[PDB]
């Protein structure tokens, strides 16, 4: 087999790769999440409407169980494979545990993996940094995030990807309990902090919602659109 | 042996006799059955001894690191079936194993019941072992989810009395526990010639 | 345990330019010479020695993988060695699998298969040589040439080696689709006369031709024969 | 040994892997393949790069590749990587069939061997593979479904998509031609033929430099089919026609 | 950078790594073996590198097996790496095929093992060229040499380390075929005396074994009696 | 560059992968541990990047054992298998000899991963690079309080206090000015808050800094946030 | 022997089980359920040796739920059946068969209601009824004799009626109460259980 | 025996240009009948058509494991099987599992592709290949096929005349032996058409 | 610059420089004394701490009851060392119902630290080891370096400044032979002391003993248990 240290620390203590690869991260579509009290919202960036593409294929927020979601930065394949690898890890520990996986162990699964490719021999990092949001068993709202380096922190609402700083800035200003209090809120809310990234805005982006003991639910464009012109209300 | 667990409103009981045996030689009349798996649920001894103890060991430990990863403690249901996983690995290798797994958890009381044949089921009364015939009877006869604590101690008590006065491989005494939300309790341990006084 | 990283990576034009010197190491190689006649299919290539000598019978460039099939080089003789060596057994796998011999078609895939697998493997050079298959199956010929990259192409007629772009000018202006088998090896032993740049004769070129009775290399008096016009 | 390995695993200090990138570079200058969705039917069509006259014609096509009975994919890039992985491809298509005793569905074979792609470029100290093919096929749960893939392993959905040489081009000329909804098999060969004039270098689309194939349901089972010579003359004949009437709009 | 491994050759056909693991043994200081009638003697000039060691370190003559002994020069590890094979060589022969195994067959084989490491880049030559001696009534006195190139010769006298050349000047005037091992004994350890360089380095302890009929086929240390005659008589010729 | 292995020495005898690690473990966010007769205590700054991020998920204090406790530095992710093999080994000696672990032999389990770090000739799952972390194990045995320092070249010392991270110069200068042996826990607690307000960037606050304690008598405990509060008002 | 029971209908798919588990003379348990959701419109019911049933089951319904999480869409009960069907004769030539008798039942918006029936030799056959265990000898009979293919759902609900009634009757062992369950094309939909 | 624990019968027969495989529709378990339905027979080509009996999972598996061989064999070829070539792939597929075997008897017949030329084989457990040139037999009930189409069989019957002998003898040999019955189908090949047809048969 | 940074690439000047690098290793290390007598072998170490809080790393191991080892370099790798070392010992018992000799097991420690000098990927164990026990034939003080090279030893030091420890080891050499423990501890004391700074001096915290002898199993005297051996040891001008 090909083994060899593709990863090594560098003189300063920095390990290159995973630098790189946070960069590949941040070329990335953006992608935000945003808490919320009764809903959890996740949102991405379209990088462009080719006005050929088929809508299904390319959908970056994916239901890695029925009880959690996840959505996603960088590479494309490498999300795709830690997607199924997470699904099938869900899926082993409710056939062992007889539960449901809660939002905190499938995240430190995530984790996990891509730490064992910062370390193993022979693997490049994965490329991507993961918006996990879910509802635990409690229902307490829970929304995370994953790095190419393993690193694991819950965020009461993150972005990733290109824009990620400009728009955390943005929503760091804006988040408060009033836009938490309403569903719409929330929507609204993820759809504002998008629309400054995504210079086309109204169809250029992706929105879904999970709701307490409901499935992920992806937005209709016209409704996406009817959120949007609600925006363009507002700012009058 | 003779092993007996129930739930009921305040939690569940577990009892067992103490006796083990080779052939008819009695070796010892005071085993402990009845394993404290941990602080939170805990186990009961039938078939082979080593092999209950060791596995059931096992358990503690992975139910441990599982208490230390997720910083939450596992469910009975999960750790039943964890059990139930790791015996079905040596399945037709010689093992005789029988268990009844008990504690608390966000579901309520918890009993199951797992094998070394494989069946993991939960009930409301279960008993296993050589003289468990005898005592389902009594058990079934005195049984009620609305039981009194004091009144499920006797009923648990006497049945272990009645299947070591019927069996003759389950003697000793009767050791008691009650699991409760807290955690277990270990509440008596009657020798059945001091009972065989009591009740008659 | 050898090396498991991959020798040939892509250059960034977008190129294999460890493949591209195995092309330049076959355009080196002795010329070879292919023609598909109606009724058969014939495989030429000199074998020009370095001294009298070597003896020419002790070794042949023309080798039958199986008795319908048998094919013909320019580029490096070990790397054709084992290639031949290895076609011989997946034709030989395949016959114990189906219990027909293998179609040309086919044994090209498979060899074209282990020439990209030598390509891509960790610590490997590709194959120096390219080759050229003939074979005779379900009453039609055929012609192959399978590359070092490990692609094959169809061929009614082409030329390897030194001055294969000359050698398929002169196929193009003189091949006819209608050409029986005698013709086609005088036009083939014509093409290696355009380049040989030597006197000619038996010992120093190999033919060998495919038709219903299966693949043969002419003898030297057959090959004599043939030279004699 | 570390002083011979080519490191293609490796990321690039801006984020790139690079060895993509350069195969993607070679999938540019390659033979022009384009697929374009339709009501009824989809199909592929590509340029017949190797055009010298002594090659003989003994296939069902150069770069057409039936690989269930369901679904074919046409290719652009190394020729040798193109042949593994369609071997790959149908393998994984028979195993789904041998574990479930139905077709496999096109997305499912299409991430498949996007899976094995991306792989190669996750780990393994190999390189990757040079090839981007079109994937055409029908399945009962989306019907008739058009795939592209590229050496990252990332893969999309086209209704319309070209790849090779001048893609870039060929893609912009089917966005304004192609009406979503609205095209049939017929239009959408004369689509493909606009497109491959537009592309490719020679100044007539000889119908000896095109491979054009179509798949379509007919009576409850796919029929993938190559058009013969004298049909794609036909649809060049006619586009000529067409182009010429435009001529005579012109004065 | 052609000399940076072993899987390589120089412009002109030459294995650099090779030469610079001859270079390693030429640094180390000489040993010589006598080949002679009755069998063969070793003899080292082992150098005490710091009056702190006991007497007996850094042993320099091993026994690869009760019939055959071994003599090292170049990294001691590598020469006790070596003498392992060896031993295990004789070992696994002695099962298999039922005897002592012969000297000619163990150099072959362990020089194999040798030269399978000049070859590959994952592993470097060894750094030990090492003599073999060994006596039989059946086979007769027998002395090898195997450098770590993995050549393997048969040599009436040899030597290896620093002072190779003028021991082997030396050895070449000693009429070896007649001469017995008592005396032979004497002229290797009168040998590796004048070899000696005094200034260069301190102090050498002479390191004596043989191997013949006189010991009845067993490599075994000379007695300490006839080693301090042979210093002696090293020391009175000397001058 | 890739010019060396990870193996290598340097001329002066260090190897070049664990002398990184260790300036990797100065990025890393300050801790600070300190032994007592009536236990030890364990403290970290959380280091928050950015308000919304939740404070509680970030532990840089970890429960290997009821009986011992460890707070970490640098890599936090690579730290996440050192603590799970921590606790692996802790369990299995329990399992096997009945009874707890003692903290330098938990210790030396962990270390024993250190420095098995190889490219090749090692096994199918090996560690490429050192760990790029530094552990600070605290625990009550039967020998007393106990507390033990791991570095990432896998060498670790028993130390009465010990400061790891980006300001563990400074802050070991003031734990030498601070410290004695006669200390109380509650003492060595606000000391230990003391020197960490000193270092932190951010002024001290029950959100940015996380504590904990084991005793001889309690398991290893994590003090709440009304335990913090009341503590940093008393300072 | 467990009893397993199934009745395929027009537009439906009746099953039914026997709720007992026994040891070795005793019924542990009067409640255990036989019956397993491996999606929205396919169950699984499964009985045979001990540990097997609950083993195998929960790894075809993690396979089913990881394909439905996977493709965005659940296997039809055909592609189900033969998934189960390779599953279970793989292991059979193997160190760990599954001695296990399933009946799988299931609808499909395309394909209808489907009933389908693998033995422990893991040979599959759709069937418009079958039963599993001692009592399918006795109760297979009466089906035969009163089962058309256009039975309505209640009249498949007495016929299941009748069929326990004369495993109540004739049958040595006791299973005194029994699941029923029917899936449609709205989903699986729970009914009262038959009970003596 | 284990290959009669399901039970059931196939036969094959040749005529003028035209081909007949027949086989019972019966799949029991050692006396339960559990369907009347099996498949037997499945078609691995366009005039090829294979017949196993034998055990059921063993049949259904092998039916399997040659379809997703052959599917790879005619996309890489690019041309249909010859019945000669799947003979030797059902034997080389049996003889891989030579221990352990799969106990199932393949029954092959079907037109050759180019030549249409009849092709009926037998195979045993372990892939010994049996070509004949009148009938071929494989199932419980071997001996009364086997005695009646030796009886019924003439060379260079028609198609009417092969759907006859084969219909007539598959019905009096499942009819006389237990395991066996239940129906039986039977597939006609020639080079313009395969007819399928079922008949009329005691449901003892 | 180009042969340095590999262990099989040999130098133009018959070296390997990497060897010669982890050889530095153990130089740059605390030091230790290794001394015998006739009947008895003493190890004696000068345990250096980090600071004053931290311990001084505990520099004396235990192999077996009749072997024990003082470690200079990576401790990591003695530790490794120390668990291959421990397990021939116990293999020795088990299987043959003896002591190992100490001389066989420094000859296995040879073989294992050998193998990684000779082959890719792989870099030389950074340790020097000073190997002292008692067998059959009498005490034995062994030293090992990086090198698989090992040397038997009347006495030894390694470390930092054991170039003093071994001028003064030399000169009094003579006396160590016919000596009394509490003697012969007290020169090794006196010889470790020598590399120690002149500003430092020896205490109960920064010294650890290690002896064994015929009726003496490998024993580690502590912090506490050194005072009654260094209970003299005049002073150090």
């Amino acid at each position: 087999s090909y083994d060899r240290a593709i990863t090594v620390f560098s003189p300063d203590g920095h390990l290159f790769q995973v630098e790189y690869a946070q960069e590949a991260v941040k070329k990335g579509s953006t992608a935000v999440g945003v808490r919320g009290r009764d809903i959890v919202v996740l949102g991405v960036e379209k990088k462009s409407v080719a006005k050929l593409q088929d809508e299904r294929t390319v959908r970056k927020i994916c239901a890695l169980d029925d009880n959690v979601c996840m959505a996603f930065a960088g590479l494309t394949a490498d999300a795709r494979i830690v997607i199924n690898r997470a699904r099938v890890e869900c899926q082993s520990h409710r056939l062992t545990v007889e539960d449901p996986v809660t939002v905190e162990y499938i995240t430190r699964y995530i984790a996990s993996l891509k730490q064992r490719y910062t370390q193993s021999n022979g693997r490049r990092p994965f490329g991507i940094s993961a918006l996990i949001v879910g509802f635990d068993f409690d229902g307490t709202p829970r929304l995370y995030q994953t790095d190419p380096s393993g690193t694991y922190h819950a965020w009461k609402a993150n972005a990733i990807g290109r824009g990620a700083k400009s728009v955390r800035e943005f929503l760091e200003k804006n988040y408060t309990d009033e836009a938490i209090e309403t569903d719409d809120l929330t929507i609204k809310l993820v759809i504002k902090a998008l629309l400054e990234v995504v210079q086309s805005g109204g169809k250029n982006i992706e929105l879904a919602v999970m709701r307490r003991d409901q499935s992920l639910k992806i937005l209709n464009p016209e409704e996406i659109e009817k959120y949007v012109a609600e925006i363009e209300k507002e700012k009058e | 042996t003779t092993t007996l667990a129930f739930k009921f409103r305040h939690g569940v009981i577990v009892a067992a006799d103490s006796r083990a045996t080779a052939g008819a030689y009695i070796a010892s009349q005071t085993v402990k059955k009845v394993i404290e798996i941990n602080p939170y649920l805990l186990g009961t001894m039938a078939g082979g001894a080593a092999d209950c103890s060791f596995w059931e060991r096992l358990l503690a430990r992975q139910c441990r690191i599982y208490e230390l990863r997720n910083k939450e403690r596992i469910s009975v249901a999960a750790a039943s079936k964890l059990l139930a996983n790791m015996v079905y690995q040596y399945k037709g290798m010689g093992l005789s194993m029988g268990t009844m797994i008990c504690g608390w958890d966000k579901r309520g009381p918890g009993l199951y019941y797992v094998d070394s044949e494989g069946n993991r089921i939960s009930g409301a009364t279960f008993s296993v072992g050589s003289g468990s015939v005898y005592a389902y009877g009594v058990m079934d006869r005195g049984y009620s989810y609305d039981l009194e604590v004091e009144q499920a101690y006797d009923l648990a008590r006497r049945a272990i009395y009645q299947a070591t006065y019927r069996d003759a491989y389950s003697g000793g005494a009767v050791n008691l526990y009650h699991v409760r939300e807290d955690g277990w309790i270990r509440v008596s341990s009657d020798n059945v010639a001091d009972l065989h006084e009591k009740y008659s | 345990r050898g090396y498991s990283f991959s020798l040939t990576t892509f250059s960034p034009s977008g190129k294999l330019v460890q493949i591209e010197y195995a092309l330049a190491a076959v355009a080196g190689g002795a010329p070879s010479v292919g023609i598909k006649a109606a009724n058969g299919v014939v495989l030429a290539t000199e074998k020009k020695q370095k001294s009298i000598l070597y003896d020419e019978r002790s070794v042949h460039k023309v080798e039958p993988i199986t008795k319908h099939i048998g094919l013909v080089y320019s580029g490096m003789g070990p790397d054709y060695r084992v290639l031949v060596h290895r076609a011989r057994k997946l034709a030989q796998q395949y016959y114990l699998v189906y219990q027909e011999p293998i179609p040309t078609a086919q044994l090209v895939q498979r060899v074209a298969s282990v020439m990209q697998e030598y390509t891509q493997s960790g610590g490997v050079r590709p194959f120096g040589v390219s080759l050229l298959i003939c074979g005779w199956n379900e009453g039609r010929p055929y012609l192959f040439q399978s590359d070092p990259s490990g692609a094959y192409f169809a061929w009614k007629a082409t030329a390897m080696g030194k001055n294969y772009v000359n050698g398929k000018t002169f196929l193009e202006k003189r091949y006819n689709e209608d050409l029986e088998l005698e013709d086609a090896i005088h036009t083939a032993i014509l093409t290696l006369k355009e380049s040989f740049e030597g006197q000619m004769t038996e010992d120093n070129i190999e033919v060998g031709i495919c038709n219903e009775a299966g693949f043969r290399r002419l003898t030297p008096t057959e090959v004599k024969d043939y030279l004699a016009a | 040994s570390r002083r011979y390995d080519s490191r293609t695993t490796i990321f690039s200090p801006e984020g790139r892997l690079y060895q993509v990138e350069y195969a993607m570079e070679a999938i540019g200058h390659a033979g022009t393949c384009l697929g374009i969705l339709a009501n009824d039917g989809v199909l592929l069509a590509a340029e017949r790069r190797n055009i010298h006259k002594l090659l003989d014609e003994v296939f069902f096509s150069e770069k057409i590749y039936k690989l269930n009975e369901d679904m074919a994919c046409s290719v652009a890039g190394i020729t040798s990587d193109a042949n593994v992985l369609t071997n790959e491809l149908r393998l994984i298509a028979q195993r789904y069939l041998l574990q479930y005793q139905e077709p496999i569905p096109c997305e499912q074979l299409v991430t498949a061997l996007c899976d094995i792609k991306q792989a190669y470029t996750q780990f393994g100290g190999k390189r990757p593979f040079g090839v981007s093919l079109l994937y055409i096929g029908w399945d009962k749960h989306y019907g008739f479904q058009l795939y592209q893939s590229d050496p990252s392993g990332n893969y999309g959905g086209w209704k319309a998509t070209c790849i090779g040489n001048n893609s870039a081009a060929a893609v912009s000329m089917l966005k304004q031609d192609y009406k979503e909804g609205e095209m049939t098999l017929k239009s959408a060969l004369a689509l493909a033929i606009k497109v491959l004039n537009k592309t490719m270098d020679v100044s007539k689309l000889s119908a000896e430099k095109v491979e054009i194939a179509t798949l379509t349901r007919e009576n409850g089972k796919t029929v993938i089919r190559v058009l013969k010579q004298k049909e794609v003359e036909q649809l060049i004949k006619k586009h000529e026609e067409e182009e010429a009437k435009a001529e005579r709009e012109k004065k | 950078g052609y000399d940076l491994s072993a899987s390589t050759f120089s412009p002109d056909g030459r294995v650099f790594q090779v030469e610079y693991a001859m270079k390693a043994v030429e640094n180390s200081s000489t040993a010589i073996g006598i080949r002679c009638k009755d069998g063969v003697v070793f003899g080292v000039e082992k150098l005490v590198l710091s009056k702190l060691y006991e007497e007996g370190s850094n042993k320099r003559l091993f026994n690869v097996d009760r019939h055959v002994g071994m003599a090292v020069a170049g990294l001691l590890a590598d020469a006790r790496s070596l003498a392992d094979i060896a031993r295990e060589e004789a070992s696994n022969f002695r099962s298999n095929f039922g005897y002592n195994i012969p000297l000619k067959h163990l150099a072959d084989r362990v020089a194999m093992y040798v030269h399978a490491y000049t070859l590959y880049s994952a592993v470097r030559p060894f750094g030990c060229s090492f003599m073999l001696g060994s006596y039989s009534v059946n086979d007769g006195a027998q002395l090898y040499m195997i450098d770590p190139s993995g050549v393997s010769y048969g040599y009436w006298g040899c030597a290896i380390g620093k002072a190779r050349q003028a021991a082997k000047t030396e050895i070449e005037k000693l009429q070896m075929k007649e001469m017995t091992c008592r005396d032979i004994v004497k002229e290797v350890a009168k040998i590796i005396y004048i070899v000696h360089d005094e200034v260069k380095d301190k102090a050498f302890e002479l390191e004596l074994s043989w191997v013949g009929e006189l010991t009845n086929g067993r490599h075994e240390i000379v007695p300490k009696d006839i080693r301090e005659e042979a210093e002696k008589y090293a020391k009175e010729s000397l001058k | 560059e890739y010019d060396r292995g990870v193996n290598t020495f340097s001329p002066e005898g260090r190897l070049f992968q664990v002398e990184y690690a260790i300036e990797a473990i100065k990025l890393g966010s300050t801790a600070i541990g300190i032994q007592t007769s009536e236990g030890v205590c364990l403290a970290v700054e959380k280091r928050i990047t950015s308000p919304l991020m939740e404070p509680s998920s970030i532990e840089k204090i970890v429960e290997i054992d009821a009986h011992i406790g460890c707070a970490m530095s640098g890599l936090i992710a690579d730290a996440k298998t050192l603590i799970d093999k921590a606790r692996v080994e802790t369990q299995n000696h329990w399992f096997t000899y009945n009874e707890t672990m003692t903290v330098e032999s938990v210790t030396q389990a962990v270390s024993n991963l250190a420095l098995q770090f190889g490219e090749e000739d090692a096994d199918p799952g090996a560690m490429s690079r050192p760990f790029g972390v530094a552990l600070l194990f605290g625990g009550v045995d039967e020998k007393g309080p106990q507390l033990f320092h791991m570095d990432p070249s896998g060498t670790f010392v028993q130390c009465d206090a010990r400061a790891i991270g980006s300001a563990s110069e400074g802050a070991q200068s003031s734990l030498q000015e601070v410290y004695h042996k006669s200390m109380t826990l509650k003492e060595a607690i606000k000391s230990s808050l003391i020197i960490l307000k000193q270092v932190m960037e951010e002024k001290l606050n029950a959100t940015n800094i996380e504590l904990a304690t084991v005793q001889p008598g309690q398991n290893f405990h994590m003090f709440t946030k009304e335990e913090l509060e009341e503590v940093i008002k008393d300072i | 022997m467990e009893y397993l029971i199934g009745i395929q209908g027009p537009d439906y798919v009746l099953v039914a089980s026997d709720r007992v588990a026994a040891s070795n003379i005793v019924q542990m348990k009067d409640d255990h359920d036989k019956m397993f959701k491996m999606s929205e419109k396919i169950l699984l019911l499964c009985v045979g040796e001990a540990g097997d049933t609950v083993q195998f089951a929960e790894y075809i319904q993690k396979n089913v739920q990881l394909y439905k999480m996977r493709n965005g869409y659940e296997l039809s009960p055909t592609a189900a059946a033969n998934f189960t069907r390779r599953n279970l004769a793989d292991c059979l030539r193997s160190r760990t068969p599954y001695h296990v008798n399933l009946l799988l039942a299931g609808y499909d918006e395309h394909e209808g209601p489907a009933l389908y029936y693998m033995d422990y030799l893991a040979a599959l056959a759709k069937a418009p009824f079958a039963a599993h265990g001692y009592g399918a000898f006795l109760t297979l009979s009466i089906l035969d004799r009163y089962y058309t293919p256009t039975i309505s759902r209640e009249r498949a609900v007495e016929l299941l009626r009748k069929c326990l009634e004369e495993l109540q009757k004739r049958f040595i062992l006791n299973l005194p109460t029994f699941s029923v369950r029917i899936i449609d094309k709205n989903g699986i939909h729970d009914l009262d259980n038959i009970s003596f | 025996s284990i290959m009669s624990y399901n039970g059931g019968a196939v036969m094959a027969m040749k005529g003028k240009n035209c081909v007949a495989i027949a086989a019972d529709r019966r799949f029991g378990i050692q006396a339960q009948m559990v369907t009347t339905d099996f498949q037997k027979i499945f078609p691995m080509g366009d005039r090829l058509y294979i017949g196993l009996a034998g055990l059921a999972t063993d049949v259904q598996t092998v039916a399997q494991r040659l379809k997703f061989r052959l599917n790879l064999y005619e996309l890489k070829e690019g041309r249909q099987i010859k019945p000669y070539t799947l003979m030797s792939m059902v034997a080389n597929l049996l003889y891989e599992k030579r221990f352990g075997p799969y106990y199932t008897e393949p029954v092959i017949a079907g037109l050759d592709p180019k030549t249409f030329k009849p092709f009926i084989c037998s195979l045993d457990l372990i892939g010994c290949p049996m070509v004949t040139d009148d009938f071929v037999v494989s199932g419980t009930c071997a001996e009364q096929m086997y005695g009646m189409c030796e009886s019924l069989w003439e060379p260079n019957m028609d198609p009417d005349h092969l759907f006859e002998t084969i219909s007539q003898a598959m019905l009096n040999a499942v009819d006389r032996d237990a395991v066996s019955g239940m129906g039986v189908i039977v597939h006609i090949i020639e080079k313009d058409k395969i007819t399928t047809r079922t008949l009329k048969a005691r449901m003892d | 610059n180009q042969y340095d940074n590999d262990v099989t690439v040999w130098s133009p000047q018959g070296r390997i420089h990497q060897i010669e690098y982890a050889m530095e290793a153990v130089k740059q290390g605390s030091a230790t004394v290794g001394l015998k007598s006739k009947t008895h072998a003493v190890l004696v170490a000068l345990k250096r701490a980090q600071s004053e809080l931290a311990a001084h790393q505990k520099k004396i191991l235990h192999v077996d009851n009749h072997i024990g080892i003082s470690i200079a370099g990576l401790t990591a790798d003695a530790r490794l060392l120390c668990n291959f070392m421990r397990q021939e010992c116990l293999d020795s018992r088990f299987v043959f119902d003896r002591p190992l000799p100490v001389s066989r097991l420094v000859s296995l420690i040879g073989s294992k630290t050998q193998i990684p000098t000779q082959r890719y990927g792989r870099r030389p164990y950074g340790v020097g080891l000073l190997i002292a026990g008692y067998d059959d034939m009498g005490p034995h003080i062994f030293q090992t370096c990086p090198s698989a090279n090992y040397f038997d030893c009347r006495a030894m030091s390694i470390g930092a400044r054991s170039q003093s420890a071994r001028t003064y080891l030399e000169r009094h050499m003579s006396e160590f032979m016919e000596c009394n423990l509490n003697e012969l501890v007290k020169h090794g004391l006196r010889a470790l002391r020598e590399t120690l700074p002149a500003e430092q001096d020896l205490t109960t915290k920064n010294v650890s003993i290690g002896i064994v002898g015929k009726d003496l199993e490998f024993t580690i005297y502590d912090d506490d248990d050194v005072s009654p051996f260094l209970e003299g040891l005049e002073e150090r001008p």
